């Protein structure tokens, strides 16, 4: 399975009053660090 | 009065502020207990992005409100 978002923490970015289309893209340019993601993401 | 800070690990944060208090001021309580620098520290508020340089009062953040926080850290 090509699971490169983990269930845990699209949750846990999600709940942070964030759609899923930031947290895939943030996660795309990423590749499975959601902490980098986060600090991608949260730069917009 | 009392708000919860969410953190990327799913942990709550308690903390005792008032809406005359500063974002500044608030993330340095973060920091002190967390031990993690006030620079990296980022702030939400149902999806919004709190600025250092206001107040809660600036955000209508009353008690029992829930807030985000974001680890930024520099790099990718």
């Amino acid at each position: 399975g090509s699971a490169t978002f983990p269930e845990q923490t699209i949750k846990q970015l999600m709940d942070l009053g964030f759609p899923r289309d930031a947290v895939v893209k943030a996660l795309k340019q990423t590749n499975g660090n959601a902490e980098f993601a986060a600090s991608l993401l949260f730069q917009s | 009065m009392q708000i919860f800070v969410k953190t990327l690990t799913g942990k709550t944060i308690t903390l005792e502020v008032e809406p005359s208090d500063t974002i500044e001021n608030v993330k340095a309580k973060i920091q002190d207990k967390e031990g993690i620098p006030p620079d990296q520290q980022r702030l939400i508020f149902a999806g919004k992005q709190l600025e250092d340089g206001r107040t809660l009062s600036d955000y209508n953040i009353q008690k029992e409100s829930t807030l985000h926080l974001v680890l930024r850290l520099r790099g990718g």
